[PDB]
């Protein structure tokens, strides 16, 4: 059968044995320079796989995929704020592309049983202030569905 | 110039087109298109018509 | 400060980001093997019509993806009744190597200047089942 589907254009019917491999992209305006963008995307959680242990593998998968994959910390992390706010964990780190050095924060977090949300933000340059406030009000704003 | 960070051409009709091809004919794409690293699926959706 | 919702909730974002999200939509096991339906966004540029982006859409998939043929292009349209969108929609093959793909892509002007663009993808000719996909996913959409 056919299950509804929201999008932030509208919604529509989504037959219920597709799997949701969405990756939302927000392209921000720059100053000076290039500005951070924003990502989230889905995952599947393996059996009997917590959050620690998915995140050590989607560690393990950018270090095979990716240049100089560097981990420069890992941290708790919510999302939202209030009963439902989510609790999960974050990392920054960076790795090489081309003669650049990328930054990346990205945190994962359970949103429904077996069902991972990530949130990424990517800088072509080192985290400034800026680039900071905007990660933690990001994830200090998102309402899940109750 | 990078569409990491940019608008560029990936998007809308092409972008779509690109996606359908790389999720049968590439077995990389399975693995940009979830997790941490879809973050950068721009990026890689780029390498396929450079 | 502007609202932005996901299948999973919503959030607020900057005011003047551009949303470049690709909805993606798989049979999880037999993905190489199975039709895929993905949502993607564009921005006409200034003075650019539905039919002239739709014309710019076409060459870029000639010059950029593998032996790229339309073989059709017709109107469509996306929702039923008084709040559906107009566009058209075309069916396409390309390669990558010896596989061909067979597609339908319909894009719409969702908002002012603002183009959704709806893709079915399969690895074989389209039979009955997914032309009825095709048309019972474009019909249920319902613009906000």
């Amino acid at each position: 059968m056919d299950r509804p589907y929201r999008i932030q254009e509208g919604c529509f019917v989504l037959p219920e044995t597709f799997t949701d491999r969405s990756v939302n992209i927000f392209i921000l305006e720059g100053n000076e320079r290039t500005s951070p963008s924003l990502n989230i995307s889905r995952d599947t959680l393996k059996p009997d796989e917590d959050l620690p242990a998915y995140i050590d593998r989607q560690i393990a998968l950018m270090k095979k995929n990716l240049g100089q994959h560097r981990v420069l910390s890992r941290a708790p992390a919510q999302a939202g704020t209030g009963n439902d706010a989510l609790m999960g964990e974050q990392i920054a780190a960076t790795h090489k592309s081309g003669k650049t050095e990328v930054y990346q924060r990205q945190a994962g977090f359970i949103a429904t049983p077996g069902k991972v949300l990530v949130f990424t933000l990517t800088s072509p340059r080192p985290f400034d202030d800026k680039a900071d406030l905007l990660w933690n009000t990001w994830l200090a704003g998102f309402q899940p569905d109750k | 110039d990078d569409p990491i960070y940019h608008t560029s051409a990936l998007a809308g009709f092409l972008i779509g087109a690109i996606i359908g091809i790389a999720i049968i004919a590439l077995a990389a794409f399975a693995f940009f298109s979830c997790g941490f690293l879809a973050g950068l699926i721009l990026g890689f959706m780029a390498d396929q018509i450079a």
